[PDB]
DNA sequence: AATAATAGTTTTTAGTTTATTGGG
DNA sequence: CTAATAAACTAAAAACTATTATTATG
């Protein structure tokens, strides 16, 4: 869907590191965040597995204290906050896969940054 | 402490000196000490530098 | 803060560039070419913060954003990395333009206002509060564009617009058998007599080097004098010097030149587990007792007094020693941000200081966690240059004073005098080695040599720059210079079997 | 529906490491 | 019959811009 598509076209263009590929990467990432924003339930499942990819996709890729690649995962970060004011509970598959997820986000470049 | 050591004029000529400094600002004689402070030891506090890189779970360098 | 420095290099790929009236001086490309490479080696000494592009006209083959052809751009604005370096001197040499004209378009026409154009657009780009707008052209004939006056009318509007802008273009004259003519094409193209048929605009100091370092008007820190206890004076505390050394070392992986993380832990040697802050103790065992103390208390004892000044009193300047010296002098500016009309205070106590020749001896305490000391303040005036430039700001030059306890005991000395024979002999010797002082003239050899060695091997030179020791007597003029006023003054004091050592 | 501390960069910097003499 | 001593060496703390949530208003 939307969400799949912007998933691939954000999987895209981080190719290279450079200030129009962080640029683009955090405005399709406002763009997610307004979007998946709407209380959705068929879409919300999309959102899911397509989260779950591009957020492993970010944590290995992103990985540098590059601001191109900072900026987007500190959106991220501050878009999953403000996420999980609202799903409930159904973290729980992803909550220790991404609680593992996070705490290595920490451990690495985070560390350094 | 003196500086016995020589002055030298170009290459012809050379006069040995005892430099003195007059003006030296006075430091602290002995340093803080960190003792422990369960039984007030130095030796209790033992330290080391641990170079390990800054990503990948600080893997060890 | 203030805004950076844009600098902007931009030489044509022609003919012109690659020709000489005489071959074995380097052509006008190869000329810029070490003119670039010399510049970024000076601006990586120096200011290694601000942005350096280079770009191309003349080239048949362009790349642009706009796609203005023969205007092809080689390096975005950019600091001078070491791949700069190398990709531009591969170029660089009488052989390297020919590997350029293989590789890379030489000859063809362009208009200026495509150049301006881009380079309003590379300007355009940048994200940074700027200051400077410098654009250096690389070319040996003013008329080629005046040739099509269509082209020289928007070509002069364009750059009269961007100049508006402050864009502020720097003519670089240029060797060239026919001259590179001013007012002809220039002086109404330029914001700013011979026909330059030379290159002469300060290309050679271009060509020199720099081995400089100074921060773009940082302030050091801004302090308030209180001067009894509630007239406060507000002062910018700065100085014209300041210690200078090599980068320190910059810890690296030798198997991926990443920056290890160096995290030192203290812990405990009874369990391994590292140690809380509250395990440690400060500790200072004198005679058989081990006085335990704290952090806290300890900077108290270390810190006395506020940041700020407390003045002492006013006394005329005999009443200090000369070799009563503490710490290095610094400069004290008047600061009208804290405290407002502090500025005519401080012409008002300026010139009456001057008058009386009384220097303002405070009690003085730069920061927290520092005691006060007591530094005496005489005024520094302001001197002006042929061009009345300030040479000297006006001001006080701040002295230090040392303490009691800070003073080192010298043993008794004997004066013995020398007859005025002697006295005359080394007069004669001092006057023969006559000179005057300028501290731009000096340099640390060793940190001369690291700056070298560093570039050499990031240069990947064959052999390192090597220093020049300024701080070595240059031994023949000397001997020319004393002759047998040495061996005079010998004879005059020493015996001549008696060395003044054995 | 606006303003206001406020952490993020440099700048020394007090203890620290080497050794080099000066005794003993 | 072993001995300070700058020096280069770290830390290490502070000043220097410098944005940026934040009530007040609705």
């Amino acid at each position: 869907c939307s969400l799949l598509r912007l998933q691939e076209t954000l999987s895209a263009a981080d190719r290279c590191g450079a200030a129009l590929a962080g640029h683009q990467l955090i405005r399709g990432l406002g763009q997610e965040c307004v979007l998946s924003s709407s209380p959705a339930v068929l879409a919300l499942q999309t959102s899911l597995v397509f989260s779950r990819d591009f957020g492993l996709l970010v944590f290995v890729r992103k990985s540098l204290n590059s601001i191109e690649f900072r900026e987007c995962r500190e959106e991220i970060l501050k878009f999953l906050c403000i996420f999980l004011e609202k799903m409930g509970q159904k973290i729980a598959p992803y909550s220790v896969e991404i609680k593992n997820t996070c705490t290595s986000v920490y451990t690495k470049d985070r560390a350094a940054k | 402490i003196h500086w016995p050591c020589r002055l030298t004029i170009g290459s012809n000529l050379s006069i040995r000196i005892a430099a003195y400094k007059s003006i030296l600002q006075e430091r602290v004689k002995k340093t803080w000490t960190v003792v422990d402070a369960k039984t007030l030891k130095k030796e209790d506090i033992q330290k080391e530098t641990v170079y390990c890189l800054n990503d990948d779970d600080e893997t060890e360098v | 803060y203030s805004g950076r420095d844009s600098l902007i290099f931009l030489v044509d790929a022609s003919k012109a560039m690659f020709e000489s009236q005489s071959e074995d001086e380097l052509t006008p490309f190869d000329m810029s070419i070490q003119c670039i490479q010399s510049v970024y080696i000076s601006k990586i000494i120096s200011s290694d913060r601000d942005l350096l592009a280079v770009v191309f006209y003349g080239t048949e083959k362009d790349k642009n954003s706009v796609n203005f052809k023969n205007i092809y751009v080689l390096q975005e604005l950019d600091n001078p990395g070491a791949k700069r370096i190398l990709e531009l001197d591969q170029f660089k040499g009488q052989q390297g333009q020919k590997r350029f004209q293989d590789m890379m378009g030489h000859g063809s026409d362009y208009s200026l206002s495509e150049v301006l154009w881009v380079c309003a657009n590379l300007f355009s780009d940048v994200q940074f509060k700027m200051s400077h707008k410098r654009i250096m052209l690389f070319t040996n004939e003013d008329n080629p564009h005046g040739n099509d006056s269509a082209k020289a009318s928007r070509a002069r509007t364009k750059a009269g617009d961007l100049r508006d802008t402050g864009i502020f273009l720097d003519l670089m004259h240029l060797k060239k058998p026919g001259g590179f003519d001013i007012s002809l094409f220039y002086r109404d193209i330029i914001s700013i007599l011979r026909v330059h048929f030379e290159e002469s605009s300060k290309l050679e100091d271009l060509l020199r080097k720099v081995r400089a370092k100074e921060t773009r008007k940082r302030a050091l820190s801004r302090l308030k004098l209180k001067l009894n206890k509630d007239i406060v004076i507000s002062v910018g505390i700065y100085n014209l010097v300041q210690k200078a050394l090599k980068p320190p070392p910059i810890k690296l992986y030798r198997e991926t030149n990443e920056p290890v993380k160096t995290k030192t832990r203290t812990f405990n040697t009874s369990t391994g587990g590292l140690l809380l802050p509250s395990d440690t103790k400060r500790s200072q065992i004198y005679g058989s007792r081990q006085i335990i103390l704290e952090k806290e208390e300890t900077e108290e004892l270390k810190r006395f007094d506020d940041p700020g000044l407390m003045l002492m009193g006013f006394k005329p300047l005999v009443l200090l020693k000369k070799h009563h010296y503490l710490r290095p002098s610094l400069f004290v500016y008047p600061e009208e941000s804290l405290v407002i009309g502090s500025s005519t205070l401080f012409s008002a106590l300026l010139i009456k200081c001057l008058e009386k020749e009384v220097a303002a001896l405070c009690r003085y305490t730069p920061r927290r966690n520092i005691p006060p000391y007591f530094v005496a303040l005489v005024p520094q005036e302001e001197e002006l240059d042929d061009q009345k430039i300030q040479v000297t700001p006006p001001g006080f030059q701040l002295v230090f004073l040392p303490f009691a306890d800070d003073k080192r005991k010298m043993p008794f000395t004997e004066k013995i005098m020398a007859t005025p024979e002697q006295v005359g002999k080394m007069k004669a010797i001092v006057e023969k080695l006559r000179f005057t002082y300028r501290s731009d003239s000096f340099e640390n050899p060793v940190l001369q040599q690291h700056f070298r060695n560093l570039e050499a091997l990031a240069l990947d030179l064959m052999e390192p720059e090597q220093a020049v020791d300024l701080t070595l007597p240059k031994v023949e003029a000397m001997n020319k210079r004393l002759g047998s006023l040495v061996d005079e003054f010998k004879e005059l004091v020493y015996p001549p079997d008696y060395n003044p050592e054995g």
